């Protein structure tokens, strides 16, 4: 199992990286801001909480070389709005966007939420 | 259960947790909407902007500040600002954790019991508290003894303190602070050709603020020597790469303070208020509220403020005894400061508005209680 | 079943099906007439010609452009080429695809509305959307801020667009295409004794440009290097076996872009309309602007032209700042891929304009939806 | 002598003597250029058109205005105009005639120094003085206590007056005004099909804003007007014979005046901004200052404009206090008249600004004299 220590890591995001590598996600996060931009893992995540997940209005993560882009806002959309409705989250002034352009601080209020259910 | 100590001013927003010797997080106490049509799909699902991407953002965004001269006008946005602050700044749960938020003086009651009411029935901590950010700016300082002059984003108030007790018939309240200095900045930057109009122009002026207005010590000489020499001119590069530069609003803007009549205002100046206050204590207690004059809040980051406080009130001083003036370095967070000091001690454990006090005796038991 | 993504351009047809990477069907819009006499029995049966059959029998037959300036003038010459398009390029059936087609701004309402009319009530499709050329291009880029200049056969437009947030008052569209430069190098060719009077000429002409035509980086030394050289002469050959040389007129042509006032054309350059343009928009978003400047459609196609754009931008940047203008080899059919991307996703197809809701809110429904 | 009274406006020049009723010359403020080329001899010799010969040959010459929102800009041009309206238009000496003229307020303080300078040195006028155009706009009603909020070409801006003393820190500048207007009809205008882009054009938009539009008492009932019935079309001749109707447009150019968005702009509506100014008074103040709205300048010769005034006010008033709207029919040239009627009082024949005063204190002294 991978325990070293990144150059700049704070100790709350290691943990969030070893709770989420711990738990099964498919691919394997080594930073949190890059690898969550297409919001996969959120979602792998999603059903382990016991939150429903619709898998047909989700991009594979083989995207075309053409709006590939659109396809990760729209799959970080879907995330927020599993999150917002029936998950009954607390993410306000979080978007899409954010997730998609791996905005720290809404992310992490995202992640610690996520292990807190 | 580590208590929460959230400083929300007018313009900025500090939080954290009681026992820290600086608040966690410290954002602007904006909400920001578009303006804007937007084409492409996908996008368009943010409502409001809350934390700093209102700022990053504001070209497309118009931004309302919630919290007006330490009285709030917008109830809605608090709930959003402060479900930021819990979650994605703090993130932490508010139904573990006691919240210290502070509030003016001589603010109506309306709003602390609403304030109260909001904060107990949507985040349900177990207990609560109300400080008075000057009280607190005290305990920052770690006094008793003394008169406080907090100015902040929209409150400038005086408090004097005399071995922990208050008096507050001689304690006043000043609605001229940091935003009415941006809107006179904003309004005498149009003699020099630089117009500032919309909300986002309003952050650009406060930078200009914060990186070239200064207190003048002699105004008449600051005068003199802007109009004859040209060494205090300072150039300042707008985000889109153009350079202004101003000479002589570097100080006429933060004179307003000691010449309210800049804004048309028929108040006194700082120094004047301060000195009325202390004018208004016991003579015996005068001695050590001229000794112990502790500034707060981001107001009091001019350059050359501390020596014109001197100065002026000396020049009202009787005299033969000194006068001293107290400027921490930390003063834009003594108020968060004090706050932490004061959610940290065992004593202030009693003191708290715990959950069942307020299920029995409405928002009301804040007044009682505080 | 599958969305189609035709681009009806003024000069050119770009069509196909959502999902895919390129157009399927590049046929020139024109509709070709016969104006000469039939005198053997058994060819007299065609009455017009539409696809590339105008081009290719040109010598006999009268070239029309029925789209001019991306304005319909001739109705049923665009009912012939949708014909045509659906049935011998596509040979799809219109009625079980949902056609998503794309329009110019600053165009009347009534274009659009004729057009939604005629195409459910003609082609019967179950629905249809109405995208800009300027939001497809960026589409096809795949960004989400950034200012675009399109310029195609009819029209050359600019749309700034911040984090996918568009300014109406700061977009403008000029009436200088491919087309203009085409007749510009038609009026300065009878200079060197080359005249040519028919619209099958025209075509020639046109093709001439868009092989020895390129934008210069300098156009008063180039008018040096033409005038006491002969490095610059190139020779086109005419299809009849005659050929031509121009030296000078390869670069006098597009320069009409960057000097209006070529054709009496009292507008400005695209340079200072794209400069005017980031300018009309918020000071914060003007950064943005203009490090992500798009640019697209054939007219595009001019060698240098992106060097002479960057420059003029430089020379109208503030000096401070960095200017980078994005020239992708996919810019004649940047828009048909961004119809293609956007007719492809998902939560695009909420928005496709149901032939229930044309049914009862008429063509109208087209402006609320679009 | 007598003095001359010129309101040197944005859009119009209206010029004169002290002690008239009425300017004696009104002429537009542009400057015309050549944009064509002379082949026959003899009609080259004039390089620039100033007063209304640059209107009527604006097919062949560029026009500009030398003035933008008050602001000058181009000074070469108000030279040749101040030349063009002493010595053809006015046809006196400006060295025998002090010369008064206008100035908004929140103009930057290089442009009165300059033109100072100018009419020091160019004319070098024995006397001037420089007053507010909302001054002369109370002066023209006679009266000394309310809120004048003046519109013309560039600027509208309110400024309250109570018995005489001014408000400074309730005035406040919005650069919305005729040309706005006639630049946001344009834009609109290309909704029909009427497309029109030279500077010449903007003449025949700006006339055709004039003579058909009018302010809709209620924005939204005059939308389902237009989109239901047809009585709210109207047709205008174009000069080469051409007709056009519009029925919407009308009332959709005015409205940008109470709805600033629709060009884009965050600022609020007129009424708003005279709410604010009036808020920004002292209460005792605000009986009369409500009670005393004088508006001024050709932008408020809209039909419909007072009515719309006054249910705004109305809706914004405290529903127990009564609102007056005064428009004048010399709203137009109301600041001329005050300007006239002040220069020709005996009493304010010491505070012009002599030449003896300049030559000792440079072009400052028309900041402490004005
Ligand atoms: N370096 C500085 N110089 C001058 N003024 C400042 C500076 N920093 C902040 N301010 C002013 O103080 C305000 C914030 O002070 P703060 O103590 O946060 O007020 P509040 O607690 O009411 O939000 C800012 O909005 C700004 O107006
Ligand atoms: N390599 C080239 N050099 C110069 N001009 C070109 C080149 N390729 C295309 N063009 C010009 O671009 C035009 C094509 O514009 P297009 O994008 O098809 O307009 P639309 O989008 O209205 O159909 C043609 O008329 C042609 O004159
Ligand atoms: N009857 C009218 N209806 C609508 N607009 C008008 C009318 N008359 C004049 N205007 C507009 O008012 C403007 C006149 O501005 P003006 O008051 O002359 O400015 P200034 O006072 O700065 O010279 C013109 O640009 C014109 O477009
Ligand atoms: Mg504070
Ligand atoms: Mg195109
Ligand atoms: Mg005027």
């Amino acid at each position: 199992i991978d325990w070293t220590l990144l150059e700049g890591e704070t100790r709350e995001e290691r943990t969030f990286r070893n709770w989420m590598n711990s738990l099964g996600v498919n691919p394997h996060v080594n930073h949190l801001y890059a690898d969550l931009q297409d919001a996969l893992v959120i979602l792998q995540l999603y059903e382990r909480i016991k939150v429903p997940v619709d898998w047909s209005k989700v991009n594979k993560p083989p995207y075309p070389k053409l709006g590939a882009n659109m396809k990760k806002l729209e799959n970080c959309n879907y995330a927020v709005e599993l999150g917002k409705h029936p998950a009954k989250f607390s993410l306000v002034g979080i978007g899409g966007q954010d997730l998609n352009d791996g905005n720290q601080t809404l992310t992490l209020a995202l992640v610690w939420q996520l292990m807190r259910r | 259960t580590t208590a929460l100590v959230c400083d929300n001013g007018s313009g900025l927003v500090k939080a954290g947790f009681a026992g820290d010797d600086a608040p966690r997080a410290v954002f602007p106490s904006i909400v920001g909407r578009p303006r804007h049509q937007g084409v492409m799909v996908g996008m368009g699902q943010k409502d409001s902007y809350v934390g700093d991407e209102a700022q990053s953002k504001r070209g497309i965004l118009t931004l309302k500040y919630p919290i007006e001269h330490g009285i709030i006008t917008n109830w809605d946005d608090m709930e959003k600002i402060w479900h930021h602050t819990f979650y994605n700044e703090l993130r932490v749960a508010p139904e573990e954790h006691p919240t210290l938020l502070t509030e003016a003086p001589l603010n109506p009651k309306a709003n602390r019991e609403k304030m109260t009411q909001i904060m107990f029935e949507t985040f349900n901590v177990p207990a609560m508290y109300v400080a008075i950010q000057a009280v607190l700016s005290l305990y920052a300082s770690g006094r008793t003894t003394g008169i406080v002059l907090d100015s902040g984003d929209g409150v400038t108030h005086n408090v004097p303190i005399y071995e922990g007790y208050a008096l507050p018939h001689a304690i006043m309240r000043l609605d001229l602070a940091g935003r009415d200095l941006t809107d006179y900045l904003m309004k005498i930057l149009t003699e020099r050709g630089y117009s500032f109009v919309t909300t986002a122009e309003r952050e650009i002026v406060r930078d200009i603020k914060e990186k070239l207005c200064y207190v003048a010590l002699d105004f008449e000489n600051e005068m003199a020597t802007a109009a004859s020499s040209s060494s205090l001119e300072k150039s300042y590069e707008l985000p889109d790469g153009q350079v202004i530069t101003i000479g002589n609003e570097r100080f006429r803007c933060p004179e307003t303070l000691f010449q309210p009549s800049f804004i048309g205002m028929e108040s006194a100046g700082i120094h004047e208020t301060t000195y009325n206050s202390i004018m208004k204590c016991d003579i015996d207690i005068r001695k050590d509220l001229y000794a112990n004059n502790v500034m707060s809040g981001g107001t009091t980051m001019y350059p050359g403020i501390a020596d014109r406080m001197q100065k002026e009130i000396t020049a009202l001083a009787p005299s033969t005894m000194k006068i001293k003036i107290i400027a921490p370095p930390e003063r834009k967070y003594s108020v968060w400061i004090g706050g932490s000091i004061l959610a940290s001690l065992s004593t202030f454990q009693q003191m708290w508005i715990t959950k069942q006090e307020y299920d029995e005796a409405g928002p009301s038991i804040v007044h009682r209680k505080c």
